[PDB]
RNA sequence: GGCUCUUCCUAUCAUUGUGAAGCAGAAUUCACAACGUGUCGGAUUGUUCACCCGCUAAUAGGGAACGUGAGCUGGGUUUAGACCGUCGUGAGACAGGUUAGUUUUACCCUACUGAUGAAACGAUGUUGCGACAGUAAUUUAAGUUAGUACGAGAGGAACACUU
RNA sequence: AUUUUUGGUAAGCAGAACUGGCGAUGAGGGAUGAACCUAACGUUGAGAUAAGGCGCCCAAAUGCACGCUCAUCAGAUACCACAAAAGGUGUUGGUUCAUACGGACAGCAGGCCUG
């Protein structure tokens, strides 16, 4: 409802990055993981975007 | 497709009188005379504690004496009368002189029309179809 | 290796007055007075001149060096904070169930009801120096104003977070109260 | 199942070739040591990338074919078959055994073949043009992962699979001192009987 | 081997709080902090295992001299009786079936469970403090939320409140 | 046991070679302990040592100077009580190629360029 707002929510929710190792959601456009378990691992992916 | 789905509320506390293996009369005209008690629903026990049913419970049973179409299968039944004295909010303890049950489908429907003998109060609130088929309800 | 001297320079503009005693910083401007305690760092906070404030750290290691610029920036925030305040706007976002809101007159507390149709009552008490407001024209928004950046941003936070949706796909639901506008000057 | 490579890793034995003392030693899963365009001229593929085993160990033939197939698919897809000559320098000569009542005598039947590698022995060699050097370096590295422990990747300043330094190679180009067979180059000395030298044709 | 009982492990079956999804909902899958609590009733089998019938939040995998015979039990295994089969000329033999076949001792030390209890800064009561030790509650269902959100439909939640 | 060795996936496994040693052997050091390190023993005092130590248990430096390290799983050393492939924008060195007031990197700008 209200795409003006959906924008907002989606930027708070779908717009992050995920750690291929500890699973944490890191800020988008970020290089490293902030969680100790993996030693800040390189490999990250985009949190899977919703459907159309 | 199983369970007790057609139960209308909470069943009151009754002293459990029918452990597993218990054989009780079958008061419906289904054509089965008796019910051999296999399990009782909603029970997780202690070590070697026999599963027990009482008035109002829904058991899982088989038919030992009756129409050959009925025996040899696993059916569900609902306990009506029990001989194990239980106690009611007035402090009086009651019992019937037989242990009786009625074969029912998991939805709470009876297979049959007439129910022989009285049905205990504690069974009615829980099972409205059973209650519908009661001649008397104590 | 270990760094000799590192400094950072904080400007002080019209109508601002600053006090450094034993690492305890005070900043008084038109809008009020804010104080913060830096006792945790070994840094030198130099007596402020109405022009400037000089921060120095001696014989430092890479980790220590960062504390400087960060204490500094915090000061920047105290200053800018007492000049033009800080205002945030939080858009209140719901798909089906309208989020119902009751904010007190102090502006010190918020009640949120009917979130995702939940029957629960949300209670959020705003931090000191923070005022919450909603007007008729706000079009489903909240406004948090105050002098101290932290208390305001944090109040926004506590609000946004109280409403996090749970045990369902977060990308479809998206109900919540989110910050639309940050670091506004009034 | 096949025994874990960590069993035969260290070379504890004296070398057990397939010999007239060896009956019923099986084959080795790596049958082909050359991939790519094998027909190329020293002129066509100037630069070499080598996988050099840094460790002293026994690599299983199966492991070889593994690393090889890998490096091949990588190279063929990412550049072109035309653009790389891939050669496996090492061969799996050594025969492992496996002892399959009690210990009465333990001498085993033949399990499989391995290549005995020593520190600094070149495992793989690829020759390519400059634009492709990286890609080679890339796939080789990947094949290093099909391998026991440590191996390293290197770029040689010599010419293709030749023994000449690109400088010597170029000078000898200029002076018409070079003769070309495939990956090989021949150099011409003053020691030759004159019935050979081109001039007395 | 089972019965009985206690404790430990975590490579967590369930329960708590979360991250991830080819997560719409429901269900499910991958991962994290994590055993704190729980992990059941019967067919056949001496059984460990296995297979089935069931209930369940779940019916997790393990350790402790393959935990536990001066705790039982003695079905199995492995003396001496005896049947069959196969082997041996035979006496006899089976890593093959059958059937009958003993289960001893604690009053010692420790250990644990409980129970009295001498004696220093005088004796003897009464009322207290509290070091330390042990700790305990865990789940489930119903009403309501609600035929609701989500979803084309089929289907189908949750928090609060109450019992 | 050192070194060398064969069978074996391997073993505190099974075999061999040279020199020792342990058995047959105590003393100090490896907390501990047959075969390690020093060192070989009559009774006794002094002195200076080896191996190993000198914050306390413990004799003797909380000595004097360097470099490096913060662990919500630090580390603490021969034989010795195990760790690998693989990873880190933690921190410090070094290697090889690069930029910069003929104004760089980055950010904000603005129309590849420009403030
Ligand atoms: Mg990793
Ligand atoms: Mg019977
Ligand atoms: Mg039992
Ligand atoms: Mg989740
Ligand atoms: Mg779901
Ligand atoms: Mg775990
Ligand atoms: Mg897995
Ligand atoms: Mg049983
Ligand atoms: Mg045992
Ligand atoms: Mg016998
Ligand atoms: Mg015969
Ligand atoms: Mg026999
Ligand atoms: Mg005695
Ligand atoms: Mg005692
Ligand atoms: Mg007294
Ligand atoms: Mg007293
Ligand atoms: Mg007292
Ligand atoms: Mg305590
Ligand atoms: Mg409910
Ligand atoms: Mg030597
Ligand atoms: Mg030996
Ligand atoms: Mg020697
Ligand atoms: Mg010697
Ligand atoms: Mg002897
Ligand atoms: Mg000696
Ligand atoms: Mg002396
Ligand atoms: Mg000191
Ligand atoms: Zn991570």
């Amino acid at each position: 409802m209200e795409p003006t707002i959906a924008a907002l929510a989606k930027k708070y929710n779908c717009e992050k990055k995920v750690c291929r190792d500890c699973y944490a959601r890191l800020p988008p456009k970020a290089t490293n993981c902030r969680k100790r378990k993996c030693g800040h691992s390189n490999s990250l992916r985009l949190k899977k975007k919703p459907k159309e | 497709a199983r369970g007790r789905g057609g139960q209308v509320g909470t069943k009151a506390k009754v002293s459990l009188g029918l452990p597993v293996g218990a054989v009780m009369n079958c008061a419906d005209n289904s054509g089965a005379k008796n019910l051999y008690t296999i399990a009782c629903f909603g029970i997780k026990g202690h070590l070697s504690k026999l599963p027990s049913a009482s008035i109002g419970d829904m058991i899982l049973c088989s038919v030992k004496k009756g129409s050959p179409k009925l025996r040899k299968k696993v059916l569900q039944a609902i306990v009506i009368r029990q001989r194990r004295p239980w106690r009611r909010r007035d402090g009086v303890f009651i019992y019937f002189e037989d242990n009786a049950g009625v074969i029912a489908n998991p939805k709470g429907e009876m297979k049959g029309s007439q129910i022989t003998g009285p049905v205990a109060k504690e069974c009615a609130d829980i099972w409205p179809k059973v209650a519908s088929n009661a001649g008397s309800v104590v | 290796m270990r760094h000799l001297l590192t400094e950072v320079n904080v400007p002080i503009p019209d109508k601002v007055t600053i006090t450094a005693k034993q690492r305890v910083v005070e900043v008084k401007g038109p809008l009020g007075t804010i104080k913060r305690a830096f006792r945790y760092a070994s840094v030198d906070i130099q007596k402020p001149t109405a022009d400037n404030v000089k921060l120095q750290i001696w014989q430092a290691s890479r980790k220590e060096r960062a504390v400087l610029q960060s204490i500094a920036s915090q000061i920047k925030n105290m200053i800018r904070g007492v000049t033009e305040g800080y205002k945030f706007k939080m858009k209140l976002a719901f798909a089906h169930f309208p989020i119902q809101e009751a904010v007190a007159k102090d502006g010190s507390s918020i009640e949120i009801k009917h979130f995702l149709g939940e029957k629960r009552i949300r209670r959020i008490q705003a931090l000191p120096g923070v005022k919450i407001s909603r007007k008729d024209e706000e079009k489903n928004t909240l406004t948090l104003q105050g002098i101290d950046l932290n208390n305001v941003s944090q109040t926004c936070a506590l609000i946004h977070q109280s409403c996090l949706v749970k045990e369902k796909d977060i990308r479809q639901f998206l109900d919540g109260i989110y910050v639309s506008d940050k670091r506004l000057a009034m | 199942g096949r025994r874990p490579a960590r069993c035969y890793r260290q070379p504890k034995g004296k070398p057990y070739p397939k010999s007239r003392y060896n009956r019923g030693v099986p084959d080795a899963r790596i049958r082909i040591y050359d991939s790519g365009r094998k027909k190329a001229t020293v002129e066509e593929f100037p630069y070499v990338v080598h996988i050099v085993s840094d460790e002293k160990e026994q690599i299983t033939s199966e492991a070889l074919e593994a690393a090889r197939i890998a490096a091949n698919k990588n190279l063929i897809k990412f550049i072109s078959k035309d653009a790389f000559h891939l050669r496996c320098r090492v061969h799996p000569w050594h025969v492992l055994r496996i002892n399959k009542s009690g210990m009465r005598g333990a001498f085993g039947k033949a399990l499989g073949k391995a290549a005995r590698v020593d520190i600094g022995s070149i495992l793989f060699s690829v020759r390519v043009k400059e634009p492709h050097v990286k890609y080679a370096i890339d796939a080789l590295t990947r094949a290093k992962a099909k391998f026991p422990g440590r191996q390293k990747v290197v770029t040689s300043q010599k010419w293709g699979f030749t023994k000449l330094t690109r400088a010597q190679y170029s000078r000898l180009r200029n002076q018409k001192k070079l003769v070309t067979d495939g990956s090989n180059v021949k150099v011409i000395g003053e020691r030759g009987p004159l019935s050979r030298l081109e001039l007395f044709r």
